[PDB]
């Protein structure tokens, strides 16, 4: 059958059994920037086995209760190795990425994930004329997590599922390269994402380009006996990572 | 054997996601491994295995 | 808009056969709901939206 | 696989997953009458889309101790919609059917249906020299029930499922086209019924062509904790269906 | 799929629905002796439908602890028919042999065994300078079982599952024609083995030509409902079965 598929990205391997399909982008496979739409004049730096793989990200725990969670996406992998360092000592980054969210359960739970990834997810503030702070948005691979009702917190997002932080309805937000992970049927979710920006390359550490967005429609429910802990694993690969402007490390 | 020179690393494993269960099902499983060599496999030098211990003659 | 004159229909969900569910396996679940448009489909005619509401600027 | 199977007859659509085969009556599949076999000279009536169609009967609860249930069909549609429309106002029909049978359950459930499309299932009587009632043979589309011993209720027919009211045994009732709802394998249970008679047109009130049966040889069973109630919904939809005599509407 | 497999030797067939596939020994499928390795010089006795055929041993129990068990084959087959009445009539014997083994389960259920069939299965002693009695290294069809501990009986195989009676690592077992058992996946373990001996006939009853061992390493385990009687029954049938040298039933 096609439910079992196979990703290989330099020394890091990903088999599963019951997926579904890839859903690559807006029909775009992530390639290079050519000449013709190339901006800056230096050589750029190819490195392309030291850099795209996978990276796995924390598990998160699943309760019947929760609500959703997102990472900021060129901002989780500040710490992940040499893709990590070649954003701290470049100013020009281009890439795209490979998402691949593990979620397992047996024939006897139910519920179901809905995997977004949401290109220029400017969100919202829970104080309206309130200045955000940056360790709200992103944390690194820690995530993030929305709230069931109206939060008021100091300096936080406004978490509230059914506006996805954004003010818009989270039902419409099927528009964005998606997959759901159903507990009958799927046991992962692929998403394929080319680079959307509106201009050829930009900085890594100042730009926010996606936000992955994972929220469960259907609750998570089990009987009496069934196993309670059920983890969410998110595992990511830049494709076609180039980089310019080389100077000295910080971020400043 | 032993040296410090030629070390070869760590193989480790680790928790992706949990083990989810249904109700009504052991929630405790076990996990078997293998080992094997591949095509490209080699080996140089002979020498007495280290197991090998006997103290006299087995009559 | 509404009027009375193109009136659409009604849609409708029944219960063909029941949920038959086995032992230490939750009873209660969720159908969720999707719609779009077809290959055949048009829109004709420009107005303004009736759910923007401001009364003054966004100063 | 050949599971998935999909029925579309005029404006109603039927998809199974976990269907078995189909059963096409004795190899004949349903056509219209010739001008060879016709007896009557007027031009018939076809209507084709507003009749051959879909109609969705009563859906029955099955128990651990349901013994079987029955309805007649050229009389079970009598009141859905232009079917028994045009049955009403005409002398002479004439028409196949395709029967389907829902009944679903989990893999934790157990049990086994048998349903037989009995032709010229002449009943028996509850009293042997007393006079069967219309509304025990036939009640439309809402289901008679057999029973486990020796009924002998007044104006009945004899229920008892070791003889399926028939005399017979009920063991060799496969010679009629059956199929059967095993609950480990199956979900559904399709026969296409062509036209069995022994003149070319018949009425449609005063005959009876055959007979629905739907027997449980292994009974229904389930641990302490699995959902209860089970329903059984019957669906039928006429072929070649052409009608010929028209008057005044009524029966007598 | 592939999972459904039919072996028909005699007037005896076996269909299963959930194999994995059919080891054939060190790649070769068994046959007659041809004349250049022949070494005795009359006529052989080829029955081929009296004796190549399955014979089924007694059914095993598998509790929570158990911890193996063996079987002799050239011996096990004493008292099986014609099969074991020409093994009493004749001098010399060879054969090839198809090992079937079954065992079922549900989907909650758990556990795995390993069918390893072991030529030359010299085993040790309870009691290091003591001789063995033959009712303990066999029994016919009725099976021996290993020990969890030092077993230290009279005239007995030293029971021991970490050293499978031979002395060795009980991982390492895997070097010889073997499957698994995995109540995941697995319904039964088919092992077709060829003659393997240093002669190219011997004598059926002073020889052991080889030993069947069933040892679970992921142990039996399951709910407080689910069933608790699990059998384990192997089904032998010789292949290529021919014998020389006839005189006077006896073995002494």
């Amino acid at each position: 059958s096609d439910r079992v598929r196979s990703i290989t990205l330099g020394n890091s391997t990903i088999t599963t059994q019951e997926s579904a399909n890839v859903v690559v982008g807006y029909g775009v496979w992530p390639d290079y920037l050519s000449d013709e739409e190339a901006t800056a004049e230096d050589q750029p730096t190819q490195p392309d086995v030291a850099t795209c793989r996978f990276y796995t990200l924390d598990s998160v725990s699943w309760m019947k209760e929760s609500q959703g969670w997102w990472w900021k996406f060129p901002d989780a992998l500040r710490d992940m190795g040499l893709f990590g360092q070649n954003m701290q000592y470049h100013y020009l980054g281009r890439s795209g990425y490979t998402i691949h969210v593990q979620c397992n359960a047996s024939k006897f739970h139910q519920g179901c994930l809905l995997v977004v990834c949401v290109p220029e997810a400017e969100m919202g503030a829970a104080n309206i004329n309130e200045k955000i702070n940056r360790e709200h948005l992103s944390n690194g691979e820690v995530a993030n997590t929305f709230s069931g009702t109206k939060s008021s917190n100091t300096n936080d997002v406004q978490q509230a599922v059914f506006n996805a932080g954004m003010g818009v309805a989270v039902g419409n937000l099927t528009i964005f390269p998606h997959q759901w992970i159903n507990l009958r049927t799927n046991n992962c979710a692929t998403i394929v994402m080319p680079y959307i920006n509106s201009v050829p390359m930009d900085n890594m550490f100042r730009h926010y380009n996606f936000t992955l967005m994972i929220i469960p429609f259907a609750k998570l429910d089990y009987a009496a006996g069934s196993s309670t802990y059920i983890p969410i694993t998110v595992t990511v690969a830049p494709m076609c990572a180039e980089y310019n402007g080389l100077r000295l490390a910080g971020h400043q | 054997s032993k040296d410090i020179y030629t070390d070869a690393g760590f193989i480790t494993c680790w928790y992706q996601t949990s083990i989810v269960v249904p109700a009504e099902v052991q929630n405790q499983s076990v996990i078997l491994c293998f080992v094997s060599a591949c095509n490209d496999f080699s080996v140089r030098l002979l020498r007495d295995s280290p197991f090998v211990r006997q103290t006299a003659f087995y009559q």
